């Protein structure tokens, strides 16, 4: 009698495990006043669906509970690109997350938030004072500014991305990949950017599944 | 006065730690040694029980 | 002025503690237990394997008897097992899947659950409805819950991630006594067999002994070099052992008020998740991060045996009240019961 | 001449033993490892079962037929062995086609397919593959002598009787090899395009696919092409194809079943780890 109750439980356990494996779990991280809550316009849990694929975002309101998110699909790291005093702190916060023991197979979806305030700051306040490496730095020739923006904005934006990808290419070596981006205050395409990056993460897991990449 | 009261309680907690009976280690280690020897017959892990008495197979 | 004088007085008081502990030291545990024969090779093997979970298993707790054990995983399921027959008595669903701790009542009528939701959920098992119902929720912690233990099926002591420990009342849902002595967040808690004293291990390399009635820190033990996330009492109740990420297990004595023995191996580098003692306390079992858990002689500091049966990180370890079996749960979907 | 047939028997015994222990290891590595009990590895168990049926029964009986120079086991045993061999070989190729479709769907649509990779779809694809193979070969082999009315195959030898009739031969070759190798080549080329594309897109936001992906296709093509060429040349030019060249083609088809585990199962690290565990014991 008790064996049949245990078998009836296993039917209910496998039914709940199919729905749990059918969604993607995401970890939302970032500093204070970086607009983590305004990334997606749809512990705290956030649910949104893109192309009939369910996503789950989790943020905790320090470095010990990161072991609970060992099996997430990606980590959404949000950086305030407007201010420069906390930008070095955000670079060190990303370096500890990237070079973590329990985060080696977990890709990071980087969100350089507040790019409209970054564009307003560089057109007026000196990025060279907070970063000596911005001097003697040139924009690469294979650069495509999308909205007809100023080259001073594009050089500033490419420098902030560069500092966040030399950290990612120093370690990992293809196990997990940082996927940079840029976000305004009223950008509504962040749900597609997470969907396209989680498309690449599962694809890279499938290519390692078949020993192709 | 919250910091003054918490510092006063931390001093009183250190006074309670100082006013304790500190039995010597050689008397303390002999107590755990004698307790391990007296209960060694009743330990099923130190002394392996036969499979008839053991309910796990 | 006044704050600097109090800090200098506290530094002089801390120097008096170290000088009293150095004067109290006369011999080591290895010198006393040099004539004691070793336990030999341990041939402990897996008897039962519990394959009903679906995610990483973070905690487990035995019952009063050696039959029923609760288990908590990251799939939002709190499965109560029957270890004799590898059955499933209950399959309790949780509101939050982020669960780091679970507990079993000594009476067996209740279980506890907690994690990143900052809420200690008590579930009643002996109900007339035929299903497990949520009895009470304790939401007085501002940090993540890491451990919880029942005292007498009405009071539960919980250790949280906001550097605090609290004594609860189930029938009222209020914090009876709050223990605020740690600077780092507390990741482990154990109860002494007389259910009156308990030591909590936090991440500031410090284990502090507390009283459930006085509400004051009786002793502070600072011997570890890294963060502590594992603690357990000796069966005598006059000593306790800790497990840190420094690959070191340290046995602290309450009466001697300092460290007795360091169960460290130079081959072991990775951290320790969970520690527990045997029935007599001579075997100390520690769960490591090298996919296995080792058995340590508590009086000789020798690696007695390796319980290599897991292909992932072992996170919880429990020994029954009569010491018949040891069940280790890991980050796979399996609990393995040994002997 | 005795040393030649001893060498042939030794080589065929070594390759039959290799494929038997390989498919047995793939079954044991699925059974004892619950991490390998996924939806996509059911296809590999199907493939392993087909290759074990090929390695146990088909290779040894074939070799004995070549070495003795005659069947000498009855016409019914010849027909049953031919039906089992052709059904198992086509089931293996159908399993390769289904694995290629699964890889293509999980690579080009890595998120949409994850909700359609249920165990019921994998079971119905495996059942459809085996049913297509059985329907394609078993009534054609076992019942051609009753449809014609005469058994034109001599009693001492063992050969499919319809291999002389041009139509059924081309039909059962384009339904068994040419359309599957064409679909597999197209799907794996699209897979290569997707890998190159992701690497470029990632570099626009911020190889190993040349060896493995081109060693799967060539290990299939080299080991299945000469039989499917010599059957289509033998259906017209009666005695063009030599006898030893024919036997070598027939055998090579089995060689593919030997090298099947290494190209599909062993690619997955969890299998390599389980095999390194299993071998030593
Ligand atoms: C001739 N042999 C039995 C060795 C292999 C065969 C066959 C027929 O089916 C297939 N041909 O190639 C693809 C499947």
């Amino acid at each position: 009698a008790a064996v049949e109750r245990s078998k009836m439980i296993d039917r209910n356990l496998r039914e709940d495990g199919e729905k749990a494996r059918r969604t993607l779990r995401l970890l939302l991280l970032g500093a204070d006043n970086s607009g983590k809550s305004t990334i997606v316009k749809q512990i705290f849990e956030t649910k949104f669906q893109v192309d009939k694929v369910n996503f789950h975002m989790f943020d905790v309101g320090r470095r010990k509970w990161i072991q609970c998110f060992n099996d997430v699909t990606a980590i959404i790291f949000v950086v305030d690109s407007s201010d420069y005093n906390r930008l070095q702190e955000a670079l060190n916060d990303f370096k500890s997350i990237w070079n973590n023991r329990w985060l080696r197979t977990i890709s990071v979806i980087l969100f350089l938030n507040k790019q409209d305030l970054l564009a307003e700051k560089v057109l007026a306040s000196k990025i060279e004072d907070y970063f000596p490496e911005f001097a003697r730095y040139t924009t690469p020739e294979d650069a495509t500014p999308e909205p007809g923006e100023d080259p001073r904005v594009t050089r500033a934006k490419y420098f902030i991305r560069k500092e966040f990808v030399d950290i990612s290419t120093a370690s990992g070596d293809g196990r997990h990949i940082c996927y940079p981006h840029f976000t305004c205050a009223v950008d509504t395409e962040n749900a597609r950017r997470i969907f396209n990056d989680c498309k690449d993460i599962i694809l890279q897991m499938n290519l390692r599944e078949y020993n192709l990449v | 006065t919250a910091s003054i009261a918490q510092a006063r309680k931390l001093v009183e907690q250190l006074k309670m730690e100082a006013n304790i009976d500190r039995i010597k280690v050689s008397k303390a280690a002999a107590d755990l040694m004698a307790y391990c020897e007296a209960h060694a017959k009743e330990d099923p892990l130190l002394t392996p029980v036969p499979a008839s008495e053991n309910p796990f197979r | 002025s006044e704050l600097d004088q109090l800090r200098q007085e506290a530094e002089q008081l801390k120097n008096q503690i170290r000088d009293a502990r150095k004067a109290c030291a006369d011999a080591t545990l290895s010198q006393i237990t040099n004539n004691i024969d070793p336990v030999g090779r341990i041939q402990m093997r897996t008897r039962r394997t519990l394959r009903g979970h679906l995610a990483k298993i973070y905690a487990m707790h035995w019952g009063t008897d050696s039959r029923l054990l609760v288990s908590a995983s990251q799939d939002g399921k709190l499965i109560i097992w029957d270890s004799y027959t590898t059955n499933k008595v209950h399959a309790i669903p949780l509101r939050s899947s982020w669960v780091m701790t679970c507990a079993y009542a000594p009476s067996g009528n209740y279980v506890a659950c907690g994690g990143l939701d900052n809420i200690c959920s008590i579930y009643n098992l002996k109900t007339r409805e035929g299903n497990v119902r949520v009895s009470r929720e304790l939401a007085g912690h501002t940090g993540y819950l890491s451990c919880c233990r029942f005292l007498d099926d009405n009071q539960i002591v919980t250790s949280s991630g906001d550097t605090t420990c609290a004594l609860w009342d189930i029938e009222t849902g209020q914090q009876t006594t709050t223990f605020t002595g740690h600077t780092g967040d507390v990741m482990s808690l154990s109860l002494a067999p007389d259910t009156r004293l308990f030591v909590s291990g936090a991440c500031d390399a410090s284990a502090k002994l507390w009283d459930v009635r006085e509400g004051m820190c009786r002793q502070t033990f600072t011997g570890h070099e890294s963060d502590i996330n594992a603690i357990c009492f000796f069966p005598n109740g006059n000593a306790f052992a800790t497990g840190s990420d420094d690959a070191t297990c340290r046995l602290f004595d309450l009466r001697a008020d300092q460290e007795l023995m360091t169960y460290s191996h130079d081959n072991i580098i990775c951290g320790i998740t969970s520690v527990s003692f045997s029935k007599s306390g001579r075997l100390l079992l520690a769960g490591y991060d090298d996919f296995n858990c080792n058995v340590w002689d508590a009086l000789k500091a020798d690696r007695a045996g390796v319980l290599a049966g897991h292909d992932n990180r072992v996170s919880c370890l429990g020994v029954t009240d009569d010491g018949m079996a040891v069940a280790t749960g890991s980050w796979d979907s399996f609990l393995k019961i040994w002997n | 001449r005795l040393w030649e047939v001893i060498t042939i028997a030794a080589v065929t015994a070594v390759v039959s033993l290799i494929t038997i222990v390989g498919n047995v290891l793939v079954m044991i590595s699925f059974k004892v490892n619950s991490q390998l009990k996924t939806v996509n590895n059911y296809y590999l168990l199907s493939l392993a079962c087909a290759d074990l049926i090929i390695g146990i029964f088909s290779m040894n009986l074939y070799t004995t037929y070549i070495l003795m120079g005659r069947w000498a086991l009855g016409s019914l045993a010849c027909d049953l062995w031919l039906a089992l061999d052709y059904v198992a070989s086509n089931a293996s190729v159908m399993n390769l086609l289904v694995i290629s479709f699964d890889r293509y769907f999980s690579i080009t649509r890595p998120l949409t397919y994850r909700a359609k990779r249920t165990p019921k779809r994998a079971g119905i694809m495996i059942g459809l593959a085996w049913l297509i193979s059985f329907i394609l070969w078993a009534p054609a082999i076992l019942c051609w002598q009753y449809l014609v009315g005469k058994r034109t195959v001599p009693l001492d030898e063992c050969q499919i009787q319809f291999l002389s009739e041009p139509t059924i031969t081309f039909g059962t070759a384009i339904a068994a090899f040419y359309i599957p190798v064409s679909v597999m080549t197209i799907l794996y080329c699209r897979i290569y395009r997707e890998t190159e594309k992701r690497t470029k897109d990632l570099a626009d936001l911020q190889r190993k696919a040349a060896q493995t992906l081109s060693a799967i296709l060539l290990a299939f093509i080299i080991t299945w092409t000469p039989y499917n060429i010599m059957v289509l040349v033998s259906t017209f030019c009666d005695k063009c194809v030599p006898v030893t060249l024919w036997h070598l083609g027939y055998w090579l088809c089995y060689v593919n079943s030997t090298v099947n585990p290494i190209c599909y199962a062993l690619c997955n690290r969890t299998f390599r780890k389980t095999f390194k565990m299993l071998l030593l014991c």
